[PDB]
RNA sequence: GCUG
């Protein structure tokens, strides 16, 4: 959260509320959600050798 | 992370589309610091500028709203938020042009948006002038 | 701010929106020579009924589509409205019924909301 | 000034990784390999640790204490 | 009758502007306005129905003049 | 060809949808169907065009501006040939006869041939 | 209404009354900073 | 800055505003978006009459 | 639906026969419409650190909370004080001292 | 007041109707458009966001014949709910099965 | 002095 040096103090109270990601990104529950279609490589001609 | 593409038509002439989630996480978050300074001088006549304390409301034992953030020395206090038409230094000056008679000359925060006070600097020059500088944060 | 011809000042119908900037359709960038790179523009609110009518009838954008000089149109399409239209009207483009409808349905907003 | 708590684009928490990354660099670990050990696979997350400049330590030298 | 039959753009702007000021000052409205709260919108509706009580006096440069009714002039 | 508001042939360029000059569909509508009809079309295109581009995608990358093999060979040949010809012209002015173009000094002529 | 100010170099709290020169005991510094407000301040995390 | 040019030929006017401009293609070509902060300041004097009395009350 | 891999904090699964529009909705809902608990208001007393209070408030909001969202309820507009059902309170007090 | 139905004309022809859905975005509209465009009766279905600022989607359904257009829209919402119910059950069963094999 |  922070870095302090001698004689420095942080005192605070935090209130946590339910929210959706649309209002703010802080409420989003997933680091990333993504979908990829499955690859289907097809060799049209047989490939042999080097 | 820039994607070079044409998106939404709001980017026709140099305009660029930003991401809301990136801005929320802190992309482009910036601080603006502004000054406010006041000088209290000792005149040729043996008279001086002074800072009066906060003017209390007698009916409610709290300062009037225009004086809400003043500390007991009449100078605004670090940490508190200033709003428009609020005084920072409750300065009064002699209208000498038999006892002194003072006109109020308060330093006031003009600004469309609210600012926070980070520190108040008090120092004095050799001529017995008192210098006050406020650092303000947005 | 710099006005070289009469089309640099025109009258528009206001619509109130939350964000701080002034906003207009980019087809009107060519008369104002505006480029959205931190450009600023001025606004004046005529305080009289007679000043509304002279602003609306004489200085309206729909009455000023052509420059007085050579009689050529200045309010017209610009970048990403010419490129999108070009790529749309090329011979290689074919759409099925689902994507035809979803491009056309974009126009159904405002006064076109009632048309079949 | 201080390591950002969450990656700007993806949103992964990258605040926890700063102390480990500095330690891995103190050892023989390469910058690419150190980022790999922390688990920052995507480029968006890697740049946050790689491009971060730690000014909090320098600024604190001038702090009141 | 030598002057152009068509109403000029300048003439339309002034006739609407005076009519709107008159309507905004509580003048009678001859168009049975339906849900209109703006004097300029009401004035434009009156011009379309050709019911505006104003006569345009066109002054020739010599000093002679010809008066054309707003209804008589063609509106483009 | 735009016959009865149907586009029968041709793509739409700057010269047909843009601000440059006449033959612009908007101008034709203006005079033929009045100012209001012309304005409506401009508004409609502005809505339609971004949606197609945004969902088809247009991008520019170092690949687009990267010189292909054909140009890379051609340039070498063209540059070498051009440099050699210029040297010869330079040789003539230095030591000999360069046909002086009408109305010009020899140095002026060399500049023109070289350019 | 007691007022305590902290000096720039010594960092020692000094009580200065009105019309008193801004010098700090334990040092010669003439720059003094007022202490932070005791009042609670609310910040929206957004 | 003289009276002829500074104060007569060209002069400062009220009911005026200035801001940065940015694009919006979803507006019609005859429209301009005005922010609420300018709209609350820039007022127009509407004369009260039979057509607008119940509108201006609200 | 086939679960290719599941480990704490990561799930990989394959949906076969679903359409892109339905699938995109699930991704969009997960990113924006699934509720969670996060710090909204920070009350600050005695913050003497170099970090600015506004920056410190933003950092605290970003930090994730392990509380289960389904148990709690949405706070009504205003209603700052809150209730046991609608809010969680966390107190951070740290003072730095020489060893 | 989430759904306001605006008929195309003063005549209130039922076949063409625009449904304005409040507090909505592409997530409901795109999914609903696919479900209601798989109906043979709907000739044209499209959604448009009036402005990025306002969270409302205008969905226009034009039916092939005399269908009121409420009937195609309602059927599409019902189909989307059934597709969601099936996916949730299939996903939960698959997740439980995977954990059991891991154990 | 710089932005427009
Ligand atoms: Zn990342
Ligand atoms: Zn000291």
């Amino acid at each position: 959260i922070a870095q302090l040096r001698p004689g420095q103090e942080i005192d605070l109270l935090m209130h946590c509320v339910k929210g959706i990601g649309k209002d703010h990104a802080k409420f989003s529950p997933v680091a990333t959600a993504s979908y990829r279609l499955l690859p289907d490589i097809t060799l049209l001609e047989p490939v042999e050798g080097e | 992370t820039v994607a070079v593409m044409s998106y939404s038509g709001y980017d026709i002439e140099d305009a660029l589309v930003l991401n809301k989630a990136s801005l929320d996480r802190g992309f482009g978050r910036c601080l603006v610091y502004k000054n406010a300074k006041c000088t209290l001088k000792r005149y040729t006549n043996q008279t001086f500028d002074k800072v009066m304390g906060p003017m209390l409301d007698a009916a409610t034992r709290k300062p009037i709203w225009r004086h809400e953030i003043l500390d007991a020395d009449g100078i605004c206090s670090p940490g508190e938020k200033v709003e428009n038409k609020q005084v920072l230094v409750n300065k009064s000056m002699p209208t000498v042009t038999q006892q002194p008679q003072y006109k109020d000359v308060p330093i006031t925060y003009k600004g469309a948006t609210d600012s926070y006070i980070e520190k108040v600097m008090i120092s004095s020059n050799a001529e017995d002038a008192f210098l006050i500088k406020m650092l303000l944060r947005q | 701010q710099p006005s070289l011809h009469k089309l640099s000042i025109m009258a528009h119908l206001a619509r109130v929106k939350p964000h701080r900037t002034f906003r207009f359709n980019e087809c009107v960038c060519t008369p104002y020579n505006a480029d959205f790179d931190g450009d600023e523009m001025n606004l004046h609110l005529p305080q009289t009924e007679e000043a509304k009518a002279e602003a609306l009838v004489l200085m309206g954008t729909k009455a000023n589509l052509v420059t007085p000089r050579n009689g050529e149109p200045l309010i017209a399409a610009i970048q990403d409205f010419l490129t999108g239209a070009y790529l749309l009207t090329l011979k290689d483009t074919f759409f099925d019924r689902a994507k035809a409808c979803q491009i056309i349905a974009s126009i159904l907003v405002g006064k076109d909301e009632k048309i079949k | 000034m201080i390591i950002p708590v969450r990656c700007f684009t993806c949103g992964k928490i990258v605040g926890n990784k700063w102390e480990a990354y500095l330690g891995l660099l103190q050892a023989e670990y390469t910058e690419g390999d150190a980022l790999d050990a922390l688990g920052l696979k995507r480029y968006c997350c890697r740049r946050m640790l790689l491009a971060h400049v730690d000014l909090i330590e320098k600024l604190l030298n001038y702090a009141p204490l | 009758r030598i002057t152009t039959p068509y109403m000029t753009k300048y003439e339309r702007a002034r006739v609407l502007g005076t009519r709107a000021l008159q309507i905004a000052m509580c003048a009678p409205v001859m168009v049975e306005l339906e849900g209109e709260t703006d004097p300029l919108l009401i004035a434009m509706k009156e011009l379309k129905a050709r019911k505006i009580p104003i006569i345009i006096r066109r002054y020739l440069p010599d000093g002679s003049y010809e008066d054309w009714g707003v209804d008589e002039l063609i509106i483009t | 060809t735009i016959q009865n508001s149907e586009l029968m042939s041709g793509s739409m360029d700057k010269g047909t949808l843009g601000s440059g000059s006449k033959n612009n569909i908007f101008y034709i509508l203006l005079r033929d169907w009045g100012q209001n009809e012309a304005a409506d079309a401009m508004s409609r295109l502005a809505r339609l065009a971004p949606v197609y581009l945004s969902n088809r995608g247009f991008s520019i990358g170092i690949g687009d501006v990267t010189p292909g093999q054909g140009l890379l060979k051609a340039k070498y040949e063209l540059l070498n040939a051009g440099y050699k010809k210029c040297d010869e012209y330079i040789e003539a002015l230095n030591t000999g006869k360069l046909q002086q173009q009408p109305g010009c000094t020899a140095e002026e002529t060399l500049e023109a041939l070289i350019l | 209404q007691p007022m305590i100010y902290i000096c720039g170099e010594c960092h020692t709290e000094n009580e200065i009354k009105s019309r008193d020169p801004i010098r700090c005991r334990e040092c010669g510094y003439r720059i003094m900073y007022k202490k932070r407000t005791k009042r609670l301040v609310v910040f929206d995390a957004r | 800055q003289g009276r002829f040019r500074g104060n007569l030929s060209g002069k400062r006017v009220d009911f005026s505003g200035r801001t940065v401009i940015s694009p919006d293609p979803n507006l019609r070509i005859d429209e301009v978006a005005v922010p609420v902060h300018v709209a609350k300041i820039l007022t127009f004097p509407e004369k009260v009459n039979k057509a607008n009395i119940n509108f201006l009350r609200k | 639906v086939d679960v290719v891999h599941m480990d704490e904090n990561s799930l990989e699964f394959d949906m076969v026969g679903i359409d892109a529009a339905i699938a995109n909705a699930f991704r969009r809902i997960l990113l924006a419409e699934v509720p969670t608990m996060a710090v909204e208001k920070v009350l600050v007393y005695n913050n003497t650190s170099i970090v600015q209070d506004e920056i410190l408030a933003h950092r605290l909001g970003l930090i994730p909370i392990h509380a289960d969202p389904r148990l709690f309820e949405y706070r009504n507009q205003g209603d700052e004080e809150g209730t046991e059902i609608d809010t969680l309170q966390f107190r951070l007090q740290v003072r730095c001292t020489r060893n | 007041k989430t759904a306001l139905e605006m008929v195309q004309a003063a005549g209130t022809d039922r076949h063409c109707v625009t449904f304005v859905l409040h507090e909505e975005d592409h997530t409901l509209g795109n999914s609903l458009r696919y479900m209601i465009m798989k109906n043979p009766e709907v000739e044209f279905c499209g959604y448009t966001t009036t402005h990025p600022s306002e969270s409302k989607i205008n969905l226009r359904i034009q039916t092939r014949g005399t269908l009121p257009a409420v009937e195609p829209f309602q059927r599409g919402l019902n189909e989307l709910m059934n597709v969601c119910q099936h996916v949730l059950d299939k996903f939960e069963a698959s997740i439980k099965d995977y954990k059991d094999q891991k154990a």
